[PDB]
């Protein structure tokens, strides 16, 4: 949104096709296609659906997505280097993927993600509530220094659940028992077990 | 991974300077028949025709694989097209000049 | 001699009266258009790459043959004849005439529901929390954006659903079809159970493009088991055309300029063993359950399943509902059908709470005791 | 005849060997040749081989790599999996019935006898089953006597205590 | 969860082999057993006599004392390890309080050392079920089971082996309350328990009596053939 | 998984205690309600055979002379349990010339009601209702398998122990007297049987401070029954 | 004697059945067929008088159809005419008659009706009322207005006549058949069973009202093979895809679904409950008494002497079924063509059932137990 | 007909002519089997199982009306156990060569099924090729071939038309094929196959030599009694390899110390003691 060069976009599984070679068509013709457009910024995700650590076995194996992924790594980086590429790439999980697909500098800055500690949890419910009608009768920290653990999207859910629970009533803007309930929801993952604890 | 296995290569490809043909051995197959089984012909008659040539295949593993009981039928041909470097890398007629320069990622 | 007569003379008189009738036996709706349709053209169609600057000079596969620079005929509109938009081209000339929406699937259109089930919220009685955050979720916004816009609040475009076998989830998604006013389309979790690698990738592709063309529709996922589980990691390579098409599901579903105005209700029977990509909030907001009707709700559920029946008016519901705790509303349904039924083994035509008690008595005991079957005491 | 056993022992070696010191006409055939471009190729090709051995002698032909033929799990769906088939069976139709006099001697050979069909060892088919197995401790003794002939061989190095 | 072992639960509660060694029983040998008022009396079936050797050896009623009489069910060796133990807990109870061992006693006992031999760390349960009759306080005539588990059950009639359903099913029809004694007619009772026998072929029947004060006699392939043809004549006056 | 008692849960728990809470389940249901003139008592018997003679199956059993119980599952690990009791409180009796008082009956019983283990066996499947008069008048004593003991003041067991419990909680409260809690107590158990209440299916054990002995009802059951 | 009349009626039959211009204006809609009438399939249809096809290879035209036979014959999903002069969809094509249809879609009311049970008479009734009611006479539900009961399963030892009542209820009908054998439900393939799935009750559901009768379905959850791909983790998808079929959405349809176990154990709690099933069915092994029904139906058409009383063959064994006395018959017919002779004797009917009650019910070497 | 090929013109697509030689299907399944043919003069040594497979399948065939006239039902699974290499397929082969019936060896492969149908869905287009071929004989070999077979014999049993449509299965290892499977009226005749005896050996060693040329003086029980119990195609490559021992010596007689060498070459199969234990 902010940045304006050619940005481009791609998913895993879509990569991945039903013939053999595709995929070696489809990456070698999107780094050309980015190529020629030179302040080019790749963006990739879930990179873990094509990458993964391969397996030496008898009687099964799924092959294709290697070669995809190989594809990707060689054409990427080695032999013809390039300069003008920028990587963007996004997984959920880690250690499913091989050491060639970073290395070092396959990929160079490796850039963990953390949670909202405590601040940024009422600095999200503030962003997200920037758009509702509040009437502010309402400590964000008090939120946030309850709430424990919760991603951006769980107090997204927060901020919204809290509307709707506004309008439960329907009466008026926001109120404080509103995020409190929207919590309340949030929360669980109910138990609620309880036995053999006395 | 990581030791600089390609650079080495590409080191002999800024010294000897002759006939690099670097395969990078992923973008051979494109969906059909027998096209790289022709390519595979094709590169070797290459090869044998301008002598000094150097050969050499990056990531092999992919089109190498080891062998199956007979699962997806793609790895039908991706073993046909093996086999095929397998008789004509010795065949009968022996290659000459024709030095394989190899790489992987896990042997 | 007496039935081998009867059989082979009469069969012979059969026969012989057939042999006699083997000897004794020895427009203008349209056609005039076709012939005026004759003149009319063969109009195969194509496939687009791209366009050129300046002038047209379009370069078209058809699908199979070569490919052409062609040039329109002159009777197009020559704006709309984008890349990718498959399009009808002359046979000699190869001229380009009128743009037709492309290919959908062979068999994935063939999961719109093109008609609209008469279940009803009346029949879904005792989930009235359910019933109102479903009215909520997809009634409300999807028919009357009243209260959401107006203020400036979003609606929840994710809903899932879960809980005891035979709770009416299928009775809540068949229940919204009957008011749905909305493009609704059935996936069954095990659609994406094909042969081929990357093809459930397309499936996904086609479900949203389906989606996203004709406005304010609705998706429903089913037993979404089958469509994966978790992101198991082992070193023989498993679960993996489920999983790619896991994760394209969950990408095609939201993110970089996500769905738009579809509202998707997925259901399964084995919630704990889902991965957090789904469960995370924003592709999945209200983590609406079920619970067993533990109340009133069941006498509810006794007069749904016999309201449409003639019955004795000196009856009572709540009995019964206290004889079934753990029941779930497929077990009453089996048990009101079952009295009607031994009702039917008579000849009146109005029931008894005696046929309930035949019924009770009857299912619970015969099939929810003898399978499995004890013959041992050890407890009591 | 066939050939199979640890591969490296030699199995292209003694058809080495036995062409250099044959006599009659001698084909070699890549097991991964009949696979090509053109949609019916194969047959024909079978033809040429089966049609030219019955034409020249009581000749040989060596066919290495007959696993690239040899594949007992087909897909009759994928297409490219059908004229695999269709050449097995061109191959089984032109085994049985040559002439039972034309001394045709065709030797097939893998390193793999997994993925061969059960109906193609058969008597008539392949008789014999030809293992080239590992050597042993003096089997590598002459091995070493016959190829360090070449080499110069300072003489009081002694190869033996390596075997 | 699993048919293995005897010591974890099922999901919903049960014991597998707890369940599953009640069906050797239940393919076993059918041995039947009533109470008569003065005199007990009962019997196996399938003496299965194979033409060539001798059958004193797989008498399957035995006794433990002079007052209390077996039978069992299921295998034969757990059968043989049982009461050559309540032999000798028998004989250590008479040197114990010098009473004739009551039935009761030695049912706990039975029914006891099997069920701490079911709980232990991996040893087979005994697949028997045993017939426990007796008649001790006053001629008092008792009869209790036994179980895989190891719970003593006290019956009035007795009907395990092959086919346990029907066998019982026919005392049902047949236990009235005049039944004994009424000797004659306890006699009859288990003449009319042998003829509704799974197979009833008239020599394979094997029945022993007591009388609560006598000792345990062995009866005579003459008498029951008599027996026999009286139920004929029973049948025949029926029509 | 789960495959053993020496393993917990990620999230818990036993897991082989579940299992056994489970195998509560499978046994007839009992009724003991604590009322100060005294606790009455009640159980199934859920009798097969006509041949299954009736007074042989034990669920009420005494343990003291003022100390009643009753069995729920398993019968030989109740009987086991039982037997424990009957010594323990021999010696209670022996070492001090009194009466062990319920509550520390139920904790004798309870130590080793979990000592399971089969090295250094299995968990036992019963629970048990306690019923007794101590010093402090009378006293209802509910355990679980699992060692949890608590007091309860109507408890219920079981099968089809929700609704008695449901229809219990319905009809409780803290000033009932003997014989009004006697048939609130068989309207529930003939509410949640199958068969026709009779003399044959249920019994009674009735202990009172002044009549301390007898914890029982015997044929006089019939006229409480043909009340209702 | 009566091979004349069978042979004759046999010629006749096939010679009658062998014994299969005026009109103008259809031989004008002739001329207007092609003589090389081609043949396609479609893809998509336009409301404009055309709409598109397909070729053999792949090319795809918008041709337009000749309007006397109607285009609601026309599905996506069929064969159709084309020309080859402007390859216009020139007719409706009867369909590809598949062997799913030739195999499954039994034509044919196989054996002996009603009178050929062993035992029953409550489940018949059961049966009938919940299969032949709902679909002979449902005047019923109009008279109330209930649904009709929807599955049942057939459960017992093996050779109860699961079999039986299979074919009973395939004789007494009037709506298609389908029959599938439950150990089918496995390929050499990843995601073949769902395909089978869809593709079999898509069939089912296409035609008219119809029973579909499955038979030992136990043999997919406590079955294991070499031969398969996958695994659990593909047999679930298997039973998942079934359990959305057969309870799913859309007004399943007038399609009774009707299965058959031997053993119940082993099954799905998610696939025994109603909705999906709502009448489940014992077979025990009924009674000692039904022994002598099945003696008398299973020799009502063999010349046997009296010189046996099925008493006799009441008192040797305790587990009954049609599995013993139809083998008690062949074991006697095989013992009467051994001696040569008819009107079977008692001797046959001892050695048969010595030898039937060996083979097969003893278990195990002795001794267990003895 | 139903598929067969005519003469079509090209221009006008007008049927020109019948083209004959049609397709032979099973024919070419039987080309992809090339099963050993038999007749009754190889099997000798035994004729037990012969007069048994005799009395159960061409009474069959030969005499319906036999079965008929008493009104039985007549016997259609043959299940047959026994080691290899004692006949197994031998015997069957020899029975539906001498009653014509059309013999099917089904084992296990994408050829097969290519031919039975496309390899679409199922194998019971089998039974497409068996009624309309009625005199069939079908055979298999030794879990997925027992479920093959579950399925054929779930439908041919009465839900079906006119016999002479009789499978044979023969393994080893009874016990682990189903025991619902042989449901007695399921599976009627379990024959077994014993190893050949010394006279039996004898038997088989005259036809197996009989045809090959020998020395002008030779004896047979010693060499019968030199086998302690063979297969019976081992008794075959012991004369062939007494042939191949007599032309290493550059003749064409066949003398005892042939043998003498051939039951050393073939006894390698067992030896291997301190391993008497039991
Ligand atoms: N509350 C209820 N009121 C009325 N009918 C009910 C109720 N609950 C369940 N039913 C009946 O039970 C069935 C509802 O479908 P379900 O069995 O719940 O399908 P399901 O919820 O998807 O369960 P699955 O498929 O095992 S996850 C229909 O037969 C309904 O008539
Ligand atoms: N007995 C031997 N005496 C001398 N040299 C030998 C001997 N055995 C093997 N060799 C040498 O080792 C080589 C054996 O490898 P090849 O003959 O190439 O077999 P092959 O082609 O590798 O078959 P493979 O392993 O399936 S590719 C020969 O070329 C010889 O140089």
């Amino acid at each position: 949104a902010q940045t304006k060069a050619t940005f481009l976009k791609l998913a895993g599984p879509q990569l991945v096709q039903m013939f053999i070679g595709d995929g070696a068509k489809l990456v070698r013709d999107a780094f050309a296609l980015a190529k020629e457009k030179a302040p080019s910024i790749i963006f990739i995700d879930e990179l873990d659906a094509i990458g993964t650590k391969r397996f030496d076995s008898e009687k099964a194996g799924d092959r294709e997505v290697q070669r995809t992924m190989l594809e990707l790594l060689n054409q990427l980086d080695g032999f013809q280097p390039n300069t003008q590429v920028k990587v963007i790439a996004a997984t959920n999980r880690v250690d499913i993927l091989d050491p060639a697909l970073l290395r070092s500098g396959r990929l160079d800055r490796k850039i963990e993600f953390p949670m909202p500690n405590e601040e940024a949890r009422a600095r999200i419910m503030q962003i997200h509530s920037r758009k509702m009608n509040v009437s502010p009768d309402v400590n964000y920290e008090e939120l946030a220094r309850c709430t424990d653990d919760f991603n951006g999207a769980q107090c997204k859910a927060v901020c919204v659940e809290a509307g709707m629970i506004a309008l439960r009533r329907g009466a008026t803007e926001l109120t404080h028992e509103d995020y409190m309930e929207g919590i309340l929801e949030v929360q669980a993952k109910k138990k609620a077990n309880l036995q053999y604890y006395a | 991974p990581g030791t600089g296995k390609t650079l080495l290569a590409r080191a002999v490809a800024s010294q000897l300077d002759c006939n690099f043909l670097k395969v990078v051995s992923s973008s051979i197959v494109d969906k059909y028949i027998g096209e790289s089984a022709r390519l595979i012909r094709e590169m070797f008659n290459y090869a044998r025709d301008h002598q000094p040539c150097i050969i050499f295949m990056d990531e092999i593993d992919a089109i190498g694989g080891r062998r199956f009981s007979e699962g997806t039928s793609a790895d039908r041909e991706i073993q046909r097209t093996l086999m095929e470097l397998l008789n004509q890398m010795d065949g009968f007629d022996t290659l000459h000049r024709v030095k394989m320069i190899m790489a992987t990622n896990r042997p | 001699q007496v039935e081998d007569d009867i059989q082979q003379l009469l069969k012979k008189i059969n026969e012989l009266t057939g042999i006699k009738e083997s000897d004794t036996g020895l427009l203008a709706a349209d056609k005039q258009t076709l012939q005026s349709e004759q003149p009319l053209q063969v109009a195969r169609c194509t496939k687009i790459i791209n366009a050129d600057s300046e002038d047209p000079k379009y370069i078209i596969n058809v699908k199979q043959f070569a490919k052409f620079v062609v040039d329109l005929s002159d009777q197009v509109a020559p704006t709309d004849i984008e890349e990718g938009m498959r399009v009808g081209v002359d046979r000699n000339k190869y001229q380009i005439h009128i743009p037709l929406p492309p290919k959908i699937d062979p068999t994935v259109t063939m999961m719109q529901v093109e008609e609209k089930p008469d279940v009803t919220y009346s029949d879904v009685g005792g989930c009235k929390e359910q019933i109102e955050k479903l009215r909520e979720v997809v009634e409300t916004p999807l028919l009357h954006p009243e209260r959401f816009v107006n203020l400036g609040i979003e609606p929840p475009k994710g809903v899932l659903l879960f809980g005891p076998p035979g709770t009416g989830k299928t009775l809540c998604a068949r229940a919204v079809a009957n008011r749905t006013d909305a493009c609704f389309i059935r996936v069954i979790g095990s659609e994406l159970v094909q042969k081929y690698v990357g093809e459930g990738a397309r499936m996904v592709r086609e479900l949203f493009e389906m989606a996203r063309t004709k406005k304010a529709c609705l998706i429903f996922f089913d037993e979404i088991d089958a469509i994966g589980g978790a992101r198991f990691d082992d070193g023989a390579g498993g679960d993996n055309e489920v999983q790619r098409t896991m994760l394209e599901l969950i990408n095609q579903l939201d993110g970089f300029d996500p769905r738009g105005n579809i509202k998707v209700l997925m259901a399964t029977n084995r919630p704990d063993t889902l991965d957090p990509a789904l469960m995370r909030p924003g592709r999945l907001d209200r983590k609406i359950e079920f619970s067993l009707p533990d109340l009133e709700g069941r006498t509810h559920i006794f007069k749904i399943h016999a309201r449409s029946m003639s019955v004795e008016r000196d009856i009572r519901f709540e009995l019964l509902a206290r004889l079934c705790p753990n029941s779930t509303g497929a077990e009453i349904r089996s048990v009101c059908t079952e009295a009607g039924m031994f009702a039917i083994r008579a000849r009146r035509k109005i029931a008894t709470e005696k046929d309930f008690l035949e019924a009770v008595n009857k299912v619970i005991k015969s099939y929810a005791k003898f399978s499995a079957t004890p013959r041992y005491m050890t407890y009591n | 005849v066939l050939m199979y056993g640890p591969p490296g022992c030699g199995k292209t070696m003694l058809a080495k060997a036995v062409a250099h010191h044959t006599t009659a006409a001698f084909i070699r055939v890549v097991g991964s040749e009949f696979v090509q471009k053109y949609l019916g190729e194969g047959p024909r090709m079978v033809r040429d081989v089966f049609r030219l051995a019955k034409e020249n002698a009581p000749a040989i032909i060596f066919i290495d790599e007959i696993d690239a033929i040899a594949t007992k799990r087909f897909d009759a769906q994928t297409g490219a999996d059908r004229e695999v088939q269709r050449i097995l069976l061109e191959l089984l139709n032109q085994m049985d019935g040559f002439d039972q006099n034309v001394n045709v001697k065709v030797i097939m050979a893998t390193n793999r006898a997994d993925t061969l069909d059960p109906a193609l060892l058969r008597p008539g088919r392949l008789d014999r089953k030809i293992e080239f197995p590992l050597p042993d401790r003096r089997q590598k003794r002459l091995i070493f006597s016959t190829i360090t002939s070449k080499m110069n061989l300072s003489e009081e190095v002694d190869l033996e205590d390596y075997v | 969860s699993y048919d293995r072992a005897i010591t974890v639960f099922s999901p919903d509660g049960h014991l597998f082999q707890v369940e599953y060694a009640q069906e050797a029983v239940k393919k076993g040998s059918t041995a039947v057993g009533v109470r008569g008022r003065d005199i007990v009396v009962l019997g196996v079936e399938k003496k299965s006599v194979a033409k060539l050797q001798d059958e004193r050896t797989v008498r399957k009623i035995c006794a433990l004392d002079d007052n209390v009489c077996m039978a069992f069910a299921g295998l034969t060796a757990d059968a043989r390890i049982v009461i050559n133990r309540a032999r000798v807990e028998c004989q250590s109870h008479r040197l114990t309080v010098e009473d004739p061992v009551t039935v009761e006693y030695i049912t706990r006992y039975i029914a006891s050392l099997k069920q701490r031999y079911t709980q232990s760390n991996g040893r087979r349960p005994f697949g028997i079920s045993a017939l426990i009759v007796g008649f001790d306080f006053d001629g008092t005539p008792r009869l209790y089971q036994t179980d895989p588990s190891g719970t003593y059950h006290a019956w009035k009639a007795n009907a395990i082996g092959r086919g346990a359903k029907s066998v019982r099913e026919f005392l049902e029809k047949n236990y009235t309350d005049e039944a004994i004694e009424t000797d004659d007619l306890t006699i009859k009772l288990v003449i009319k328990a042998l003829l509704e026998v799974v197979q009833s072929g008239g020599k394979n029947i094997e029945l022993a009596v007591m009388r609560r004060d006598q000792s345990l006699k062995i009866l005579n392939p003459e008498e029951i053939e008599k027996y026999v043809a009286e139920i004929e004549k029973e049948k025949e006056e029926n029509e | 998984y789960d495959r053993g008692v020496n393993t917990f849960s990620p999230e818990g728990r036993l897991f082989q205690v579940e299992y056994a809470i489970e195998a509560i389940k499978l046994g007839s249901t009992a009724i003991g309600i604590q009322t100060s003139e005294g606790v009455c008592l009640a159980v199934e018997k859920r009798i097969t055979s006509p041949l299954m003679e009736p007074s042989s199956i034990e669920k009420i059993v005494e343990i003291d002379a003022h100390i009643g119980c009753a069995m729920s599952g398993l019968i030989a690990d109740a009987k086991t349990l039982i037997d424990k009791a009957r010594v323990e409180t021999q010696n209670h009796w022996f070492t001090y010339n009194e009466t062990m008082t319920v509550e520390s009956v139920t904790q004798a019983v309870s130590n080793l009601a979990l000592q399971f283990g089969e090295e250094d066996s299995r968990p036992f499947g019963v629970a048990l209702l306690f019923g007794g008069v101590d010093e402090k008048g009378p006293q209802l004593f509910h355990m679980d398998p699992s060692g949890t003991f608590v007091q309860c003041d109507a408890r219920a067991i079981g099968s089809a122990s929700e609704g008695a419990q449901s229809s219990l909680q319905e009809v409780y409260h803290k000033s009932m007297t003997l014989k009004e809690a006697i048939k609130s107590s068989l309207i529930i158990l003939k509410q949640v049987m199958e068969e026709k209440l009779n003399a044959t299916n249920i019994e009674l054990a009735t202990v009172q401070p002044g009549q301390n002995f007898h914890m029982f009802t015997k044929e006089e059951l019939e006229e409480v029954i043909k009340d209702i | 004697l009566e091979r004349i009349k069978d042979y004759l009626l046999m010629e006749e039959e096939f010679i009658r059945n062998q014994e299969q211009k005026q009109e103008e204006e259809r031989s004008k809609v002739d001329d207007l067929r092609g003589t090389p009438m081609s043949v396609g399939t479609l893809e998509e249809i336009i409301d404009d008088n055309h709409a598109i096809v397909s070729t053999s290879v792949g090319s795809e035209h918008y041709v337009s159809i000749l309007s006397f036979v109607d285009k609601d014959l026309l599905e996506p999903g069929c064969s159709v005419l084309l020309n080859h002069k402007v390859h216009a969809v020139i007719g409706v094509l009867m369909d590809d008659t598949d062997p799913l249809v030739t195999v499954m879609k039994v034509e044919k009311a196989p054996q002996e009706t009603y009178a050929d049970i062993g035992g029953l008479d409550n489940q018949i009734q059961e049966i009938k009322e919940s299969v032949e009611l709902p679909l002979t006479h449902p005047e019923y539900y109009e008279e109330m207005g209930i649904k009709p009961p929807k599955g049942v399963i057939l459960y017992g030892p093996p050779g109860t006549g699961k079999t039986l009542l299979a074919k009973a209820v395939a004789n007494q009908t009037s709506a298609t058949f389908l029959r599938v054998v439950g150990s089918e439900l496995i390929q050499k393939y990843l995601g073949d069973g769902p395909k089978l799935v869809r593709e079999l009750f898509r069939v089912a559901e296409e035609h008219a009202p119809s029973i579909v009768f499955i038979d030992e379905i136990d043999a997919i959850g406590t079955k294991r093979y070499d031969s398969n791909s996958g695994g659990e983790r593909e047999i679930q998808r298997t039973m998942l895809e079934l359990l959305n079929q057969l309870d799913g959405f859309d007004s399943r349809g007038d399609v009774k679904v009707i299965m058959a176990t031997n053993r119940i154990e082993t099954l799905d709690p998610a696939l025994i409950r109603p909705g999906r099933i709502d009448r489940k069915i014992e077979f025990p092994l009924p009674d000692e008494k039904t022994k002598k029904r099945i003696f008398q139906i299973h020799t009502s058409r063999m010349t046997l002497a009296d010189d046996v009383t099925l008493d006799d063959l009441i008192m040797a064994k305790d587990d009954l079924s049609g599995a013993d006395i139809k083998a008690i018959c062949t074991e006697a017919g095989l013992m009467a063509l051994r001696e040569r002779r008819m009107k079977v004797t008692n001797e046959d009917f001892k050695k048969s059932k010595e030898n039937v009650l060996y083979k097969k019910q003893e278990g195990t070497p002795e001794g267990l137990y003895l | 007909t139903p598929n067969c090929r005519v003469a079509l013109r090209n221009d006008s697509y007008t049927l020109h002519k019948i083209l004959p030689n049609k397709v032979d299907p099973l024919v070419s399944l039987m080309m992809v089997e090339k099963v050993p043919d038999s007749t009754y003069e190889m099997i000798g040594g035994l004729d037990k199982q012969i007069k048994e497979i005799k009395e159960v399948i061409e009474l069959p065939v030969k005499h319906p009306e036999l079965f008929e006239a008493l009104g039985i039902a007549q016997p259609k699974g043959v299940l047959l156990y026994g080691p290899p290499g004692t006949g197994k397929t031998l015997l069957a082969r020899a029975v539906a060569h001498h009653t014509d019936c059309t013999f099917i060896r089904v084992s296990g492969s994408e050829l097969v099924q290519k031919f039975i149908g496309e390899g679409a869905r199922m194998v019971r287009e089998l039974f497409v090729m068996a009624r309309e071929h009625a005199p069939s004989i079908i055979f298999m070999d030794e879990s997925e071939v027992q479920r093959t077979m579950l399925e054929l014999l779930n439908q041919l049993d009465g839900f079906e038309a006119t016999k002479n449509i009789k499978v044979i299965m023969a393994t080893n290892r009874i016990d682990i094929l189903d025991s619902a499977l042989l449901r007695p009226g399921r599976i009627d005749r379990k024959i077994e196959f014993p190893p050949p005896n010394e006279e039996a050996r004898l038997d088989i060693l005259k036809i197996h030599s009989r045809k090959m040329n020998l020395t002008r003086g030779i004896n047979l029980r010693k060499i019968a009694e030199l086998m302690p119990g063979a297969s019976g195609a081992e008794v075959k490559g012991v004369c062939t390899e007494a042939g191949m021992y007599a032309l290493r010596e550059r003749r064409v007689h066949v003398t005892q110390e042939d043998f003498e060498m051939a039951v050393a070459k073939v006894m390698q199969k067992d030896s291997e003691k301190n391993m008497s234990i039991k």
